[PDB]
């Protein structure tokens, strides 16, 4: 740890704090996540165990790099490549002017690439929300925060203490599914795509029932023809209002006929039918993608 | 999970990692105090432990892999062999379980032969020696990949394949020399043959590149293990697989010929 110059706190965590730092010997700029260590009643936290071991297999331009782990006494530091900001602040920053459509398509494209990469290496992100996506002045966007990540070479079970923030939570999880699937990650992405496009959260629920209700009001209440099995799910209620699916033309006004198609496929109810990152990359929506640079107000 | 798009990719990646997670086939010869038998007693005990704590089968397999890897490069004295086993189980629970048992449980299950701090430090040591490379491919994982090729699914076949694969964990004795994809290929064909009388599907042949011929060597071994099972010095697995949860497959009689 002596070769690191702490520059400035850039964040907090349930098990850590993030500082920006500089390597004094190489000058490399980095993000250090510190972990205190229950060297008596816990040891290395489970989040840290999974984040480290999984992230270290995931080297991709669109995934934040874990550069080092300085494990010791009663302190654990994760050392990461460093990026300027997250999509949450960028998005806020862009309220008013809005994020240029070509930049949105670029961001979607890159996130799908990082995701497809994760998926084919059996890692589920499970916490895809604007603040967990980092960006740079060059136009790159990378997946970050693998604190809720899980390898799925063997089915991942749903647990109420490990789950995305509500707004980005898939319908199956809300309806009490037993296992997670790649689809949950594609759902979060569909929601983020719509948010960038409209400047407003897609389904900003107040609670789980409110969340499900907002999804229903927009996509329509799922029936057995749509999602064979819904009516039998653990938190499904026959009392659910029966709403109708609205025009995506009305849901996401600025998106063209192609962008609307991709979106409806990312928001598909049937998790076995929801598009995959791998497949979405094929979508005609990207047949002209480019790599614009953002105007970060750093 | 369930979106066919990545099944191949994941299988291919697992076939690669499996080769790299591999521990030293012959590390036990080069080990001073401990022996294959000491190991067998340890893994068997871990099975109990799993049972006692309701942990997944995957937590068991991982833990075993961490053990055989840690042992291919650190001399351990027989009386510390259990400290290593316990830290491996704790680590595998942290990785795999929804929420692991507390270190307290782990120190408890040792009849207190070890302290909490010894458990934690050994945890740090294992992590260092394994270099945080905990997401290892297992027999269970390959079984899962294979079950997807069942025409049609049979939960009794599955239980059996899970049984045989789990039995392989007990004997470094012959097991350490086969890839997880292989012991899995054999467990699947043996279980399937025993239960439905059918053989290693052509779809699995194309998928894995293994031919029954390829699995023969491991097949013969798994089979002899299956036959000799009721006589084995370790019984935790047989007792566990004779429960309704596992369609009591451990009581299911093994063929006396693979008719290979
Ligand atoms: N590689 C990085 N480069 C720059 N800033 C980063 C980097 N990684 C993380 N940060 C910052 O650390 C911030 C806050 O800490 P933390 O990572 O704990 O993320 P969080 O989403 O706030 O999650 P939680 O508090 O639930 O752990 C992030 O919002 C992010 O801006």
């Amino acid at each position: 740890m002596e070769n690191f110059q702490k520059v400035e706190k850039i964040g907090e965590g349930t098990y850590g704090v993030v500082y920006k730092a500089r390597n004094k010997l190489t000058g490399e700029v980095v993000a250090l996540k510190k972990i205190r260590l229950d060297t008596e009643t816990e040891g290395v936290p489970s989040t840290a165990i999974r984040e480290i071991s999984l992230l270290k297999e995931l080297n991709h331009p669109n995934i934040v790099k874990l550069l080092d782990v300085i494990h010791t006494e009663n302190k654990l530091y994760l050392v990461f490549e460093f990026l300027h900001q997250d999509l949450k602040k960028f998005m806020d920053a862009s309220a008013l002017t809005g994020i240029p459509l070509p930049l949105i398509k670029s961001y979607l494209f890159q996130l799908l690439q990082g995701l497809a990469f994760c998926h084919s290496h059996r890692v589920l992100h499970r916490d895809l929300k604007p603040q967990n996506l980092l960006i740079n002045t060059e136009g790159a966007i990378k997946l970050a925060d693998f604190g809720l990540a899980r390898a799925f070479g063997v089915p991942v079970r749903t647990y109420t203490h490990e789950v995305v923030t509500l707004w980005y939570r898939a319908p199956e999880i809300l309806l009490g599914c037993k296992y997670y699937s790649t689809a949950v990650d594609i759902w979060s992405l569909g929601c983020i795509f719509a948010e960038m496009v409209t400047r407003r959260a897609l389904f900003p629920g107040d609670s789980e029932i409110d969340q499900l209700f907002r999804i229903f009001r927009t996509l329509g209440t799922p029936d057995e023809v749509v999602w064979p099995g819904v009516t039998s799910m653990p938190d499904y209620k026959p009392s659910f209002p029966k709403w109708a699916r609205q025009d995506f033309s009305k849901v996401v006004p600025p998106l063209d006929e192609d962008g609307r198609s991709l979106l409806s496929q990312m928001l598909h109810y049937d998790p076995n039918k929801r598009i995959s990152a791998k497949a979405a990359l094929a979508h005609p929506f990207f047949q002209d993608v480019t790599k614009p640079v953002p105007h970060l107000r750093l | 999970n369930e979106v066919p798009d990545y099944h191949e990719d994941i299988h291919t990646y697992l076939r690669e990692m499996e080769v790299k997670c591999k521990p030293k086939v012959g590390y036990m010869k080069k080990q001073p105090d401990i022996t294959n038998s000491m190991r067998a007693i340890l893994v068997d005990w871990l099975v109990e432990v799993g049972e006692e704590y309701k942990l997944q089968n995957e937590t068991l397999h991982l833990a075993v892999n961490y053990i055989d890897r840690f042992l291919s490069s650190m001399s351990v004295l027989r009386g510390k062999l259990q400290l290593v086993g316990t830290a491996a189980m704790l680590l595998a629970s942290k990785f795999e379980e929804i929420y692991p048992p507390e270190v307290a449980e782990f120190v408890y299950i040792t009849d207190d032969t070890y302290t909490k701090k010894q458990v934690l430090r050994m945890e740090h040591l294992v992590l260092k020696v394994l270099t945080f490379d905990l997401a290892a491919p297992t027999v269970n994982q390959f079984l899962t990949q294979y079950f997807l090729h069942q025409q049609p699914a049979n939960c009794k076949v599955e239980s059996l394949a899970m049984f045989l694969g789990e039995l392989s964990l007990i004997d470094a004795d012959p097991y350490l020399k086969y890839l997880p994809s292989v012991i899995a290929g054999a467990a699947f064909h043996l279980a399937l043959y025993t239960v439905t009388g059918q053989s290693w599907p052509e779809s699995l042949i194309r998928k894995t590149g293994y031919t029954l011929e390829s699995l023969k060597p491991c097949l013969m071994d798994l089979h002899q293990t299956y036959l000799k099972a009721p006589q084995h010095a370790q019984q935790s697995i047989r007792e566990k697989y004779k429960n309704s949860k596992y369609h009591g497959v451990s009581l299911l009689n093994p063929p006396e010929t693979l008719n290979l």
